[PDB]
């Protein structure tokens, strides 16, 4: 049989079967109720638009996400999101078919033990596993050691792993990442005069997000540059027209990732996230954490941000250091790739949480000696 | 067992009966709720005339209304969807 | 059974049974009393001259119309208009068939319930039904999409569409329209010299305003050739001689359309109340609003009123953005065509407002969940 | 010298001394055009009618609001209206003065520029300062902690403050408000059978906006009782006849301010999006907030909405914290008499943004270290 590796996402659900590249189905987790009437009658449309299907309808629909910060906050809306996920975009019934979901680390217990209910119980899969999402942007990016950085859309955590062991107390879990970088764009464009409320323009001012932003090398050096000169202000066409021109909201909205001041986070950013969470390990492994610092996630893939997170953490550590960043160029979907490494080893035929080994057990069968 | 109507969850049948002046309707279903047929005649793409054809799609369930058939409209509609086509013959019956 | 599908309109009553391409009968909503005495004894005329009869004896006519602007001013006019309706021209007891009316988006509710009162109580139709007059020209149009511009002989209202789901409230209501436009052609004929104050030659005038008046191009370029050339001046033959030529008038009474200004409407052209319109939808639906924006109605049957609204149109839009207006010739009576859509579709047969679902609840069941 | 305390306002331009109780000049801010003709000849009418002497010749003017939301739109008209404040309504020479303008939270910064360079170029006041409205409200209210809701006729902001630390990131922006509740109010009272397009019978609404309109304590309730009792429908006399009886479109008005999905804006009402905006904040400072809920702006003055809001937002918030809110019968001019509070300190004379201080730094200055 063929697993399919599975990945819940943050705004962007991406599915595929163990034994491929990228993954064969990557839509965002929306799901839309229809918010207006319809006076057309016998037009037949459902009452609930998910994935990319309601891309496409977004001026009509109240698009919500199902996962805010890594939990899932509405089991209801994310059970048509794996329904649609099985059905529509990979066409296979799941009853012969294991699947391996992806799950943040520091998410709650129920949220791990809810999700396995919702597998067993519902979708009827034979073997599901539940695998920590950073360790499997350690398996594409193809480091047996090294801190990942998994900044995700929903969350953004710093798990360090040496020769193949993670260390659980160093993990660092931020709750800033893409959606309330997002969620600041839409705060610091209403500064230069184009208001963005609904959420249906959420995905417009993402898009601006995936185009325009860069994570700049200084910050008060092009803080001078963009207030003096007009080099930096780059344009943008929105689906009606009003081509909207940033210039010194480009690079602010990214800056956010290590000035969490702006909006209100306490912590400090993820370029020193990451030198507390080696810090913390032991002083003999650091060696090889400071050269194998990986990046991933799809908020990662500014340009520019593996040279600026490099400056930061260079002059953070010991300059006598060695500072390397692993970031190879699909790093939004390394979390699913090293997902195709992990359901295709055959060592890991062992490991699946079996409907037998379930049945016996109940929902907490996922926090024993199978995870 | 290959039960057809694949993207169909319903095809036309091999033909329909209507009397000239009467109205019917045919009645493909889709297993997706978004997939359409083309609605063909003897291999012409049906579009909505006025009522004498109407594409009323309840979800994924296409269903051809012929208002005020006559002997005109007594010919083949091939709900062709790309892959699947009922060559239902309407019989309009006059 | 078959379903008549009515349309009250302004001025031109249209019925038909659902089932047709164009409506089985077609007349002015005119109700004459005879003014003078009659000598002749033994003549045996009626107190009340109504529909087409009324049209041909005009000059002893004291023609009223029982809807002014969408509304019915009196409704003891109105029942005989549709006596004469089912009983005349379709020659139809409605006793044995259910009925669509039609009507404007934004009339009073006592309006629709009245209308619905008149229906049950007097004509005993069994289920008869309610319908927006602007959303039958879009079935009738062959779009899903897209603003319509229903600009009737009585009023002009601008409904937006996106998807099958109509926007309540993008939707621009403006009294000017066909009646007013007629009205204002007797005050700039009267500029001329051809005096016109009798009702009754209020349908000459319209006659006229059916064959030469036409939406110009551009308005200070023809106001700056008819007031020189004269190749403009074209004649019209009255019922009785004197033929009359009309120059600059003949461009300038549709022009009231486009520029409310000239008879004191404050509002903006209906070029700018459907960018209004458009404008007040959401920012992403934008796109096939101005790519399917339908015109309908009588008043919009000028020569070249689709140039001139897709210059304007195109005027106020961003110039990136396609601008695609659909008006078949059928214009007129397609807001009727779609209603022998409507009522003739097998999944409006639960839409119906039956008589025993009326009197549970009396006359305000029109706006429950039957419409 | 004696400070000016000017407030834009939204509808309501209010200007008086620093050191009065109430503004001394508290009009409409209206810009009319005249738009007919004038054939007395010799009447030597202005090109120009603004304040409260356009509010006496509303049915020939087309008035205009250089302040549709928040913004200003039209900079022509609204030094007019400042141009009237002080020559006319204060009658006193900005040369000698200086002058506190308020500013409403997340405006574009050019606006707030670009009343700094129409002040001091045009007015050449010799020191102005530009002031956020919903702190003044909290100056006013004799309240140090606590969330204010200034909901204005422009736009309404729900900011929350802290032992005099505003929280930038928790402030709210809604642009729904005073003016768009009117708009509904002309769009309801269409429902009923008044059709009121010309904008100067916006005056007209908005005053019956003023006098009969009510927050209800329940909806459903209370469109339980108004669409079978009529002890709600009551009349309202226009300035020439025809009294109007509202019933159920009395609280129906209002009540868009905690249904947003009437007029299609997405958002929650401003009984959740001050929960949200408490909820933005820490979770230690939230019992002082909960407790000191500031109510001001001239829409909050509606009878009843303290206790429905106060219904609402305890239905929020857990059950076991103490909700109070503070809205004393000055809720409308709360935002300038805080303002008279604000230049009348001897510690605010550094805050004022000199002009020797302005011509060194351009327009920017404003965002500089003076506010």
């Amino acid at each position: 049989t063929t697993a399919l590796v599975c990945d819940n996402g943050s705004g962007l659900v991406k599915a595929g079967f163990a034994g491929d590249d990228a993954p064969r189905a990557v839509f965002p987790s929306i799901v839309g109720r229809p918010r207006h009437q319809g006076v057309m009658v016998g037009m037949g449309q459902k009452d609930s638009y998910v994935g990319d299907e309601a891309q496409s309808k977004r001026g009509i629909l109240t698009l919500k996400y199902p996962i805010e910060h890594g939990i899932i906050t509405n089991w209801d809306d994310m059970e048509k999101i794996w329904h649609h996920t099985f059905y529509n975009e990979l066409r296979v019934a799941p009853e012969e078919h294991p699947t391996l979901l992806t799950e943040a680390p520091l998410n709650p217990k129920a949220n791990r033990e809810k999700m396995t209910q919702i597998m067993f119980e519902t979708f009827n899969v034979p073997a599901m596993y539940v695998a920590i999402q950073a360790v499997l942007s350690l398996y594409a990016s193809g480091r047996t050691t090294g801190i990942v950085l998994d900044s995700g859309d929903g969350v953004t955590h710093n798990v360090p792993i040496y020769e193949g062991y993670a260390l659980p107390h160093a993990i660092m879990r931020l709750d800033l990442a893409g959606r309330d970088l997002t969620d600041y764009l839409m705060k610091i464009l209403t500064e230069r005069g184009y208001s963005f409320v609904t959420t249906a323009e959420r995905e417009i001012v993402r898009d601006i997000k995936e185009k325009l932003c860069y994570v700049a090398l200084d910050f008060e050096n092009e803080m001078a540059t963009a207030a003096s000169s007009s080099s930096l202000e780059k344009s943008y066409e929105l689906p009606d027209g009003q081509v909207i021109t940033i210039g010194n909201e480009r690079f602010r909205c990214p800056e956010t990732l290590f000035q969490p001041s702006f909006i209100g986070m306490e912590s400090a950013g993820i370029h020193e996230t990451t030198y507390n969470s080696i810090m913390k390990c032991d002083i003999d492994i650091r060696k090889d954490l400071y050269a194998n610092n990986v990046l991933s996630g799809g908020t990662t893939m500014y340009p520019g941000i593996a040279d600026r997170m490099q400056k930061e953490i260079t002059a953070l550590a010991p300059s006598t250091m060695k500072i390397k960043i692993i970031a190879p160029p699909e790093r939004k979907y390394s979390v699913w790739i090293g997902g195709s490494i992990l359901a295709s080893l055959s060592t890991f035929q062992q490991m699946w949480i079996s409907k037998q080994e379930y049945d016996e057990a109940g929902p907490s069968i996922v926090h024993r000696k199978c995870f | 067992d290959e039960k057809k109507s694949t993207a169909f969850q319903k095809k036309l049948e091999p033909a329909y009966q209507v009397s000239k002046g009467h109205k019917i309707r045919l009645t493909v279903e889709l297993a997706d709720h978004d997939a359409e047929v083309k609605w063909l005649k003897n291999g012409q793409e049906i579009q909505m005339s006025g009522s004498k054809y109407i594409f009323e799609s309840i979800g994924a369930k296409r269903t051809l209304t012929i208002s005020q058939c006559s002997l005109a409209d007594d010919a083949a509609y091939q709900c062709v969807v790309g892959g699947e086509k009922c060559s239902t013959e309407l019989f309009v019956k006059e």
